[PDB]
């Protein structure tokens, strides 16, 4: 019931700007500090920014007067503008309520946001099936999936039958192939008796270039 | 002007293991350290506050203690859904001049017994031949350990240096992992033979699952 929820975030050229927004609900912002703390992709925790209860902003050594944090206290939201973005400065973002008073911790935070700073262009995925085959895949049960390639840059969401279907679904980490776009497959077993009568569709959703795919998979015959 | 030094950088442990995890601080941040834990696209967790405090809805087989500089998370009896990456953070004060700083954070993987992956091959579709590529995907679900020798044989062929794979992250349930192994060809190249089979290697064990070109 409590949430924060980030928004903005995508492929931005070096030197260029971005901003990233950070909606509350179940409380008001203007009460706690905030903070942005950003991931470089395999790396630590790095904090970026903070804000006071009163306004005021501390900001890091290597982030200062480059960025700016901010909050709305109408529309109750927290914002990081970023203006002299460098390839060291593709992460994924993280926005965080810190309770000073009590905790002297990070007590909630948000989904990240992935900013990609890179020359390089938004493409769009193909998405291709993984067909199940016959009934002589190791008994009652199938695999089936989608193979989603050649697109730039992260990331992609795949979900079966628009979130219906959960379990023995795997989504795999996506590879940077030598043509400098990624390649990922996601893969669900089902019941061998359930092909023919249920349908499987996996939900490719690619916010970057705001592509969206939905892949109806059937079973490849023989003859 | 604060640094955390963390250790370990990961370790493996088994269901029932106690583990530690150190943090030092460079000066004294007196109380103001916190324990957290991060699953894979997930954002981190508050898991202890103030060196020593459990938070809400966090079971007690985590435990924090300090020792003037050096701070300690222990994990009593790790659990399978323990495997994640650990991190502590420290304050001193403020946070300026850099003083908040976190750790460099420890990646718990989970020791459990061998377990055999089912494996499956898929060709590529013909909606992708018809751009002069083709992605056979061999798939591994539900293995252990995340060791695994795959290889690729076309004709009985072996292949190298023409494949890519991807680890998923150690199931929270099991312990376990799955394994994508795509290979990538000319349209040409896949026209030019027949046989196509992948071979997982698993210590002494060694199954190939194959497919012929146009028989089913």
């Amino acid at each position: 019931e409590v949430q924060l929820v980030e928004s903005g975030g995508g492929l931005v050229q070096p030197g260029g700007s971005l901003r990233l927004s950070c909606a509350a609900s179940g409380f008001s912002l203007s009460s706690y500090y905030m903070t942005w703390v950003r991931q470089a992709p395999g790396k630590g925790l790095e904090w970026v920014s903070v804000i006071n209860v009163y306004g005021g902003t501390y900001y890091a050594s290597w982030a200062k007067g480059r960025f700016t944090i901010s909050r709305d206290n109408s529309k109750n939201t927290l914002y990081l503008q970023m203006n002299s973005l460098r390839a060291e400065d593709t992460a994924v973002y993280y926005c965080a309520r810190e309770d000073v008073a009590v905790y002297m911790a990070i007590d909630l935070w948000g989904q990240g946001t992935l900013v990609t700073v890179s020359s390089a262009s938004t493409k769009g995925p193909s998405v291709f099936p993984l067909a199940p085959s016959s009934k002589s895949t190791s008994g009652g049960t199938a695999a089936l999936g989608c193979l989603v390639k050649d697109y730039f840059p992260e990331p992609v969401t795949v979900s079966w039958n628009s979130g219906a279907l959960t379990s023995g679904v795997h989504t795999f980490p996506a590879v940077l192939q030598s043509s400098g776009l990624y390649s990922l497959s996601s893969v669900v077993t089902v019941p061998s008796s359930s092909l023919g009568t249920q349908t499987y569709i996996c939900n490719v959703n690619h916010k970057p270039s705001n592509t969206k795919v939905d892949k109806k998979v059937e079973p490849k015959s023989c003859g | 002007a604060i640094q955390m030094t963390q250790s370990p950088s990961s370790l493996s442990a088994s269901v029932g293991d106690r583990v530690t995890i150190t943090c030092q601080a460079s000066q004294s941040i007196s109380n103001q350290l916190s324990w957290y834990q991060q699953k894979p696209g997930k954002a981190p967790k508050l898991l202890i506050y103030d060196a020593s405090s459990l938070a809400s809805g966090v079971p007690s087989r985590f435990s924090g203690s300090r020792s003037g500089t050096k701070f300690t998370l222990t994990i009593s009896s790790l659990q399978p859904e323990d495997f994640a990456t650990y991190y502590c953070l420290g304050i001193y004060g403020d946070g300026a001049d850099d003083g908040i700083a976190f750790g460099g954070g420890t990646k718990v993987e989970i020791k459990r017994t061998v377990a055999a992956p089912s494996v499956f091959i898929f060709p590529p579709s013909d909606e992708q031949l018809k751009s002069g590529t083709a992605s056979v995907v061999c798939l591994l679900n539900n293995f252990y350990p995340r060791e695994a020798k795959v290889q690729w044989k076309v004709d009985n062929a072996l292949q190298s240096g023409n494949s890519q794979e991807s680890v998923t992250e150690q199931d929270s349930k099991d312990s376990t992992y799955s394994l994508s192994s795509t290979l990538t060809l000319s349209k040409a190249d896949y026209e030019k033979h027949k046989v196509y089979a992948c071979e997982v290697t698993q210590g002494t064990t060694s199954v190939t699952k194959s497919f012929n070109r146009g028989e089913c």
